[PDB]
């Protein structure tokens, strides 16, 4: 019976969360600047 | 200047004929079933004012200066008497009356592979051209046609890029979609311009 | 253990981002795009095989 | 679909990985 636990664990614990946690990593919209053509050229040499 | 004088006019007929070339040689499996589909999109769409006609003979050799009267009678036994000429020439009068009612007419001929075939001909029909973005899904599309066509396949892929390498200018219109739909709207739409365009 | 937790997962992310980019990852998404381009518009085609012959069939 | 009639909101992940890539070839 510990199979079940074993493919549960290995399924929704270890990749399922995982998953969400890529999601909402890849898919983060900016917060604070919330614009569209801030340099239109780059983005981390304005502090530069 | 009376080597070739070649005439300012031309008899031509009153409305456009329809061909459809590509994407291989026309009277294998892939190749007829691919062109017909657009057919009957043509039938349901165009039913009571459309006429389809379907041709076995060649039509390449339609030229205008070939001779006063080649083969005129079969008696004669002359080289054109037993010819393949006789029967061909007789045709293109009736591809001329059938355009004459001012009515669109189909060609389905299966010796038509390339425009350049059909560029010293006075019918001059509308030239189509069904062809894949990619060469490689035409291998992968053979595959499931079945052993016999695998068979051909040397031959059905020597024509896909000989008939790339014609200028699009040359076709009349293109047909670079992959749907039904889409090709469907895009063909009546044009004819649907022509219909009105004549009248 | 949050704090620790929070930086191994920004680490690891930033390291998975530069890492897609290399030039074998890059060859190898190139040539799944292309099948999946390919399979896509081969699709598409096979409609008008089987909507040719249902007519045909149908008007025998 | 723009040519057959002839004939940026991308998240911080999206806009890093894409000025990555382009400064990566060199
Ligand atoms: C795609 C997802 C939904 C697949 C899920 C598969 C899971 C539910 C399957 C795959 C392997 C399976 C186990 C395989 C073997 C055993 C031992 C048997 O004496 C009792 C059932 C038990 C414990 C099964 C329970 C269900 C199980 C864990």
């Amino acid at each position: 019976m510990s199979i079940f636990y074993v493919v549960y664990f290995v399924v929704f614990p270890f990749f399922f969360v995982n998953i969400f946690v890529a999601l909402i990593i890849i898919t983060f919209q900016e917060q604070g600047d919330k614009m569209m053509e801030e340099c239109s050229l780059e983005k981390n040499e304005r502090a530069c | 200047k009376q080597a070739e004088h070649v005439p300012p006019y031309d008899v031509v007929p009153s409305m456009r004929p329809v061909v459809l070339v590509g994407p291989s040689l026309k009277g294998y499996e892939v190749t007829d079933m691919m062109q017909k589909a657009l057919f009957d999109f043509l039938k349901h769409r165009f039913d009571g004012r459309i006429s389809i006609t379907r041709v076995t003979a060649d039509l390449s050799l339609a030229k205008r200066s070939v001779l006063n009267n080649p083969g005129k009678r079969t008696i004669i036994e002359r080289s054109s008497a037993r010819s393949s000429i006789a029967e061909v020439q007789s045709e293109i009068e009736r591809i001329f009356e059938l355009a004459k009612s001012l009515q669109l007419v189909v060609l389905d001929a299966d010796t038509i592979n390339h425009p350049a075939q059909l560029a010293k001909t006075s019918l001059a029909p509308i030239i189509v051209f069904v062809k894949v973005s990619s060469p490689k899904v035409l291998q992968r599309l053979i595959r499931s046609r079945g052993k016999s066509q695998m068979k051909h396949l040397t031959v059905q892929m020597m024509a896909y890029d000989k008939l790339v390498q014609c200028p699009p200018e040359s076709f009349d219109v293109i047909l670079d979609e992959n749907q039904l739909e889409d090709a469907c709207e895009h063909l009546a739409e044009y004819l649907e311009v022509y219909w009105r365009a004549t009248h | 253990s949050f704090f620790v937790l929070n930086l191994v997962l920004g680490v690891l992310s930033g390291e998975f981002a530069k890492e897609r980019e290399r030039v074998e990852n890059r060859r190898a998404f190139m040539k799944l795009r292309r099948q999946q381009q390919i399979e896509r518009e081969l699709n598409g085609y096979r409609a008008w095989i089987d909507k040719a012959e249902e007519v045909m069939l149908a008007e025998e | 679909n723009q040519k057959h009639a002839l004939q940026h909101h991308m998240s911080v992940w999206e806009q890093r990985t894409s000025q990555l890539r382009k400064h990566m070839q060199m």
